[PDB]
């Protein structure tokens, strides 16, 4: 069979308007996945994966990062979500939606033969006003006010399922993120990513869950007559063994003389003596190491009424030096009195439904902490740990960048309105595209009044009839009441650095899209 | 390319492109060529006096074994457009003169051969056409210059008997090398047209029977039919026949269209049976009052017939063919009547002894025709030991009554034996030079090409083609050109004039005519579209 | 008859039909990428994996090609790349234009040696016609003509912006790494500067780095992430507790012995572990790595201890901070050295969040002042993408900072050449005037292609863009027309020299010289034998 002669076996091209306009209806077609995700009156999606799991969650980009797309220019929008993911808190669903838009209103202006970078060039001017508007509508804040930090806060968990027990969030979320705020060298920071451990135990009520002033670990003591009551341990954090092990090398012993095979077992006994003397000189009341300890260590261990703890992760080792303000040595030899835990608190090990965990709490000025969590099952656990990660990054964000933004579609409306009064004097075929931007930015609050199931025309031709003038430029949505309240008197009141991220992503994401002429598909790499 | 464009997208012209071939350049005008040679390999091996057979195997199995190029050449299968032409040249020469079934091709195939070298040295394939046009009129023009007959067609028939001894010479048939060649000749003088030199093929009929020896084939003036005497105890001898042949069936006379007769009471049944006898008596006693004393009919009898042909002492045969009544009628001179009661006596034939032959154990009963009178038509009855000489004497003596009514048409001869040939080589050779303008090496590969022949005919009979063609050449120039040839056993001399070879002079002008045309038809091709495989 | 080679062989008219259709394949890839005003493509492997470009070089490396005479395009685009560092779009489009033309020369039976000597005649006459009609060296412009350079490389890439953000970075970040060798070559090694991604903010906050950007983490959550005034100790050796080589084993008849056996394995690693801080060293780099004995030493010290770090990336830090990577002990026989007073210097040594992630600066460095860049994304795609056109950007830089002249952009060049080439034809024209015309008309492709691009009437605006250069050559009136291009965003003529749109010289002369020879070769490949592969038998 003579083969017709090509090049490019089994490849595919597409070119032209069905690449033009199919990247962007790939586009409109994800966006819709989370379009009911937005506002304070969102419903639960029940995700199901492969393993046998089940997700329910209303967070955009949980459920996002759920979904497996076929085409590559759905692909592009995933990555969008797991940008935001970590640059912002809940800068979520409105980036997806508003990003859409902004490839909907491109998709008019290409097919009236406009150049793509007329288009592109447009957006991008516009994204100067977009910033610069929100700069000037912002109110400073004055985070050591509790009362403001928490209302902050309440502003961010009501859109979540967990916003039924607000009195109890709220104060969950602006404590833990205060405990772990670092100044030791030249430079202020705050850690919400390596020690702000939460822990979920089922059982109980969600109404139980508390901040422990340390850290807890599911761990036993080493053995029974080791104390498990300690009101104000000493305790020293190791890193090595207290085992006896051959060395990486060649070794060898002969066994010559009818004491020598004794003799070296009685040195191997003295080597463990050796690390007990060295680990008591500093009279410590409890040791917490990582690795094994020996039997006859633990003989060594009791008689001086020590407590230890076996196998203890790194991940948890560290989090305890911060809370206890113990230093973690990896030689026994060198132990000193400045690395023992001064300042701590009480050493308790309770049980949890047959369950024994240890908790190390109640110290003087912890710089590490865990937020305990109770529950019916993992369904409601896993919501609040997800939400509780949320409510930190924002409370992180503001103490951060003390500015926020009028919001619920307030914000919006403004903006819309400055790109429209500067786009009078454009002159130029730019003028058009320009003003399409302006007709983007509204589709949040129409969002949230569809979600509500209130009337889309009596809400924002009103609403934009209030933005006309000078005096308020606070009105927005109440997706309440389903009516327009000036926010003054609302409260919703947003982080202006997620504002500021929301717009800069969305141009930006266009602007990627939008160049794409031909897609190639079929090619393999070596 | 096709099936793929600049663009990534299927090319498609025309159906099935996948499975087409092209290929022109050079290389169709040399597959062209080298496929002759494979065709003129073939033939070349059977040519001259000591030209070997071929066995030819049917595809039902039936096993023949020939000499004649139109038996061997008509039974290929070869699956090629233009070696399907080479067998259609020997046809043409076939169907117009009946010699050359052989010469034609080898020469055809040296015209192909001798051109491979004109297309290496750049010579344009048009050319080289056009140019053997240019020789072949000089060949062909010096091919008439050499000619003379004594031939009158009345009794001084020796150079005529001559020339059947040379085209049977090269048959199978030898062993009656002077037996066969006197029938020939009888078989055709006896019923050409002298007036017009028109010599009617239906007039001389081949018949043979399985059994004894070529030796007994013998000229028979008469017809030789089936015979088969209705009544078996009929005499089988009539002395001085007065032949009645009737196209009508001895039974009572029916109508052509729908009847149905209608019989109702018992005076028309009884009735009816009395007229049915009258009619069988009328129509035998029709015959006897015209002296008839046999009749031949194309139908058959009625058990009632047969009784009456007894008693009124009158045989018949039954069921004699549509083509044998019209010979009998004619040979006797009679005439084919419809009906019984229009016989006559003016319409009898005349005939001597009629009698039937019986072959050994076998049940034949053929018919001899003693004497006739003014038959102008003549039956030939080959024996022979088995199958395969039979049917090859029936070709043999074909080519040799083929070669008369030649000489009847035209009565200009030439020198055979390769002298003919080899003389034009010499003169074009000699024009070849007159001159060489753009053609001189066409001409000069014509010249070598009519060579083919002698050198051929001298590698079947033994001899060294340069050894011999080198003597010839130079005795046909040193001296005035004697008809000098070539041969096996030498004879002697290879005067040809003493050898009496013969061959027919519009035999050889035919042999050049068609072998250059079909040469030209097969040049002039560079592109060649044939399918491939079904899918 | 026939050959008796198993494969398949192709003569005459076939193989050169075929390589001319191969070749159109390939330049009808990156002539939609052409000018300012042409668009992106995705390529997209069988397994998923997506990479957005418009460069030649990147596609034709992606693509797999499979005909002989497509390689051909492809390597003339990989030797662009390395010789000249940009402009890889034109050589391929031109290359394969020579073709094409010379198909129709050879199909009118005019020999192929003579099709390829006329070629050879008419490049060698270009690059003399280019090189007397330069615009200026890089005196007279000073800096300008550096900020339009990275401009006008940029107006076909995600960077092409409409301000001066990233032409300050690439300009700067290109003369701040002036290294001076000897006999006079003040090089600027665009390769020594380290290129960051992450995803993060827009294009407009990306940042210009004085000093380096190491690629590395503080590790031990107990040392310090700030040091100011810090000296820099570069080493190449484990520190980790000490090993014995394989050819050497420990033979005990005394177990006394044994102890003191052992504890020489950690004496010797905590002793050096410390004489390396004696030296007063506060950030310690190392390509090795540090166990859990060695990590105490260096936190309880106060010290920055970076692990697991590229070589590469030791080396540039090393020579821009003037320190001597320490590798063994020396001194002739000496006990310990550890070379004291052979460390680094930098203002400043910080661990900064990244978007989410960890990356340590060295601040101004002291010694040479090193640059680095580190660029913001929204995404992945347009991380890899902007990468890719800082790289192009900061070579155009380096190539008219070292070649000091500019020729005209905007298709000046290619039709200034298309009518100085017709008049040697006319002059010269005895039997190759057919392929020496041929050769100048392919060079109107480029202008051409843009106009296509642009969605211009091609026919008439090139048309008139001739009409000005063929003035200034037919009536020597000083009309100084030779400069002008086309302006593709309202299909005029403009002065490229007023415009600001300027080229290296380079890119041009090469160019006609690399395509030239690849277009010769390919006409030299009349027959094509292919082997059947040792697969069936």
């Amino acid at each position: 069979h003579r083969p017709v002669l090509v090049l490019s076996q089994n490849t595919k091209r597409e070119s032209g308007r069905k690449v033009q306009s199919g990247n962007i209806n790939a586009a409109k077609t994800i966006a819709d996945i989370i379009r009911t995700c937005l506002g304070p009156k969102s419903m639960m999606k029940m995700l199901l994966d492969p393993m046998g799991g089940i997700v329910m969650t209303n967070d955009g980009n949980a459920i996002l990062r759920e979904i497996q797309v076929q085409h590559p220019a759905a692909k592009s929008m995933i990555e969008i979500s797991r940008t935001q993911d970590e640059e912002v808190g809940d800068g979520t669903t409105s980036v997806i939606i508003l990003a859409g838009e902004m490839l909907s209103v491109a998709e008019h202006f290409l097919e009236q033969q406009m150049h793509p970078t007329v288009v592109i060039s447009a957006y991008r001017k516009a994204l100067d006003d977009m910033i610069s508007t929100l700069k000037k509508i912002s109110i400073p804040v004055d985070i050591s006010d509790s009362d403001m930090m928490l209302n902050i806060i309440n502003s961010s968990i009501t859109t979540k399922a967990i916003s039924r027990w607000s009195s109890l969030a709220c104060n969950i979320a602006l404590d833990a993120v205060k405990m772990v705020q670092f100044e030791e060298n030249g430079r202020k920071e705050i850690d919400i990513k390596k020690y702000a451990r939460v822990e979920k135990i089922p059982g109980g009520i969600i109404e139980d869950s508390c901040v422990l002033r340390g850290v807890m670990i599911n761990k036993d003591v080493t053995h029974p007559r080791m104390r498990r009551y300690i009101k104000n341990p000493r305790i020293v954090l190791l890193d090595s063994s207290l085992e006896y092990k051959k060395g990486e090398s060649q070794t060898d012993i002969e066994i010559t003389r009818e004491e020598d095979f004794t003799r070296i077992l009685q040195m191997e006994e003295e080597y463990i003596q050796q690390l007990c003397e060295d680990i008591i000189q500093l009279k410590p009341d409890v040791v917490i190491t990582e690795k094994g300890i020996s039997d006859l260590a633990q003989h060594y261990l009791m008689r001086a009424n020590i407590t230890a703890i076996r196998r203890v992760r790194k991940t948890d080792n560290n989090r305890i030096a911060r809370a206890c303000g113990a230093r973690i040595v990896s030689r026994p030899e060198e132990l000193r009195e400045d690395d023992v835990g001064t300042g701590a608190g009480l050493l308790e090990i309770k049980k949890i439904g047959d369950e024994y965990f240890t908790f190390i709490t109640d110290c003087k000025d912890p710089k590490a902490c865990t937020i305990l969590l109770r529950g019916a099952s993992k369904e409601i656990l896993s919501e609040v740990e997800r939400n509780l990660q949320d409510a930190m990054q924002v409370c992180r964000n503001v103490l951060l960048d003390p500015q926020l933004v009028p919001g619920g579609g307030a914000s919006e409306m403004a903006v819309a309105h400055a790109l429209t009064e500067k786009s009078k004097a454009m002159t130029g075929v730019e003028q058009w595209p320009y003003r399409a931007v302006a007709q983007a930015l509204e589709v949040i609050p129409r969002t949230l009044i569809q979600n509500c199931g209130a009337s889309t025309i009596r809400l924002l031709t009103s609403l934009r009839a209030k933005h006309t003038q000078e005096n308020c430029e606070t009105w927005g949505v109440n997706g309440e009441t389903g009516t327009l309240v000036d926010m003054k008197e609302l409260g919703i009141w947003e982080p202006l650095a997620v504002k500021l991220q929301t717009y800069k992503t969305a141009v930006e994401t266009a602007v990627l899209l939008l160049r794409i002429d031909d897609i190639v598909s079929g090619h393999k790499k070596k | 390319t096709l099936a793929f464009d600049e663009y990534g997208r299927p090319f498609l012209i025309i159906k099935d492109q996948d499975r087409k071939s092209r290929l022109m350049g050079l290389e169709a005008l040399k597959s062209h060529i080298m496929a002759a040679k494979a065709v003129a390999n073939t033939m070349r091996t059977s040519l001259g006096p000591n030209g070997l057979d071929k066995m030819m195997v049917d595809k039902d199995g039936d096993v023949t074994v020939t000499n004649d190029g139109a038996t061997i050449l008509s039974m290929m299968d070869v699956d090629h457009q233009i070696a399907k032409l080479m067998v259609e040249l020997s046809k043409s020469q076939d169907d117009e003169i009946g010699d050359g079934t052989t010469g034609v091709v080898v020469l055809a195939g040296a015209l192909l051969e001798e051109a491979e070298q004109l297309l290496d040295r750049g010579i344009h394939p048009i050319r080289i056409a056009d140019g053997y046009e240019q020789a072949a009129r000089v060949a062909i023009e010096h091919l008439d210059k050499i000619s003379d007959s004594v031939l009158v067609d009345i009794k001084d028939t020796e150079p005529l008997i001559q020339t059947a001894k040379t085209t049977l010479g090269s048959k199978v048939v030898n062993s009656c090398h002077r037996q066969m060649a006197e029938i020939a000749v009888n078989a055709v003088l006896t019923v050409a047209d002298m007036e017009r030199r028109d010599v009617d093929f239906e007039l001389i009929k081949v018949e043979g029977k399985v059994g004894g020896r070529l030796e007994d084939t013998k000229l028979i003036k008469g017809v030789i039919v089936d015979k088969d005497f209705s009544h078996p105890q009929m005499p089988k001898k009539v002395e001085d026949a007065k032949i009645a042949i009737l196209t009508c069936p001895f039974e009572p006379p029916k109508p052509k269209t729908k009847h149905k007769l209608d019989v109702t009471s018992v005076e028309d049944y009884k009735a009816l049976q009395k007229y049915e006898k009258e009619k069988f008596e009328e129509m035998i006693q029709q015959i006897k009052e015209t002296g008839a004393n046999l009749a031949i009919c194309q139908w058959g009898f009625d058990d009632e017939a047969n009784h009456l042909l007894l008693q009124n002492n009158l045989p018949a045969v039954r069921w004699v063919g549509g083509p044998e009544i019209e010979l009998i009628a004619i040979a006797t001179g009679g005439r084919i009547v419809p009906r019984f009661s229009e016989l006559t006596a003016e319409k009898l034939g005349f005939a001597g002894l009629v009698q039937e032959i019986s072959f050994g154990t076998t049940k034949d009963k053929m018919l001899v025709i003693e004497q006739c009178k003014n038959s102008r038509a003549v039956t030939i009855f080959i024996r022979g030991g088995n199958k395969m000489i039979i049917e090859e004497a029936k070709r043999s003596l074909h080519d040799a009554l083929c070669v008369i009514r030649n000489l009847i048409r035209d009565n200009r001869v030439v020198y055979g034996g390769g002298a003919a040939e080899i003389s034009c080589a010499l003169a074009v050779s000699q024009e070849a030079d007159k001159c060489p303008t753009l053609e001189q090496y066409a001409m000069r590969a014509f010249a070598d090409a009519l060579e083919v022949i002698p050198m051929a005919l001298s590698e079947n009979s033994g001899m060294n083609p340069i050894q011999t063609m080198t003597e010839v050449r130079a005795r046909q120039v040193k001296e005035m050109n004697p008809a000098l040839g070539i041969d096996c056993l030498h004879k002697g001399t290879n005067d040809m004039k003493q050898q009496h070879v013969i061959e027919t002079l519009i035999g050889k002008k035919q042999q050049i005519s068609l072998a250059t045309q079909m040469v030209r038809m097969i040049l002039k091709i560079d592109d060649i579209r044939k399918p491939g495989e079904s899918e | 008859g026939p050959l008796s080679v198993f494969g398949d062989r192709s003569t005459g008219e076939t193989i050169r039909s075929q390589n001319v259709m191969a070749a159109a394949s390939i330049a009808n890839i990156v002539k939609s990428s052409l000018g300012p005003v042409g668009l992106d493509k995705m390529l997209v492997d069988d397994i998923g994996d997506v990479t957005i470009t418009n460069d030649g070089a990147t596609i034709l490396k992606l693509l797999e090609v499979e005909h002989p005479a497509a390689k051909v395009l492809c390597e003339l685009a990989d030797l662009q790349d390395k010789e000249v560092g940009d402009g890889t779009t034109s050589v391929v489009i031109i290359a394969a234009e020579l073709l094409k033309n010379a198909d129709e020369l050879v199909k009118q039976k005019i020999h192929p040696t003579s099709v390829i000597s006329g070629y050879r005649l008419a490049c060698k006459e270009a690059v003399r016609y280019i090189n007397e009609n330069l615009i200026v060296n890089t005196d007279e412009l000073g800096r300008d003509c550096l900020i339009n350079a990275a401009k006008t490389s940029m107006s076909s890439k995600i960077i092409g912006i409409n301000g001066d953000f990233f032409a300050n970075m690439v300009v700067d970040a290109v003369l701040a790494i002036k290294y001076t060798d000897i006999r006079g070559q003040p090089r600027y090694p665009v390769n020594s500067v380290n290129i960051l991604k992450a995803h993060g903010r827009s294009q407009m906050e990306s940042m210009l780095i004085s000093g380096y950007a190491l690629n590395c983490v503080v590790g031990s959550q107990g040392m310090p992430k700030r040091i100011v005034n810090a000296k820099i100790a570069c080493l190449d050796f484990s520190l980790q507790k000490t090993k014995m080589k394989l050819g050497v084993q420990v033979v005990i008849t005394d177990p006394e012995k044994l102890d003191q056996i052992r504890q020489r394995e950690s004496d010797i690693t905590k002793e050096r572990i410390q004489k390396i801080l004696a030296t007063g060293a506060n950030v310690i780099l190392t390509t090795g790595g540090i166990d859990d004995m060695c990590l105490k030493y260096f936190v309880e010290a106060g010290a920055m201890a970076v692990r697991r770090v590229l070589k590469r990336d030791l080396k540039r830090i090393a020579k821009a901070s003037g320190a001597t990577i320490l590798s063994t002990l020396a001194n002739l026989e000496g006990e310990e050295t550890f070379e004291a007073a052979m460390l680094g210097q930098a203002e400043e040594v910080v661990q900064e969040r990244i978007c989410d992630d960890e990356l340590i600066l060295i601040k101004n460095t002291k010694a040479r002042t090193s640059a680095s860049i580190i660029l913001r994304g929204a995404n992945d795609f347009m991380c890899d993408e902007m990468e890719r056109s800082l790289h192009d950007a900061l070579c155009v830089v380096k190539r008219v900072l070292e070649s000091k002249s500019v020729v005209p952009g905007g298709g000046a060049v290619e039709a200034a050449l298309s009518i100085y080439l017709e008049n040697y034809a006319t002059s010269m024209g005895s039997r190759e005037q057919l392929a020496i015309a041929e050769f100048a008309r392919s060079l109107l492709v480029i202008p051409n292609t843009l106009a296509v691009n642009a969605a211009q009437d091609s026919t008439d605006l090139v048309a008139k863009l001739r009409a000005f250069h063929n003035e200034a050559q037919v009536n020597p009136e000083r009309k100084n027309l030779k400069w002008i291009g086309l302006d593709l965003s309202n299909g005029k003529p403009r002065d490229n020299k007023q415009a600001g749109v300027f080229e290296p010289t380079i890119v041009k002369v090469k160019s006609l010289k690399f395509a030239t020879e690849a277009a010769i070769t390919i006409l030299r490949i009349d027959d094509l034998i292919k082997l059947h592969p040792e697969s069936k038998d």
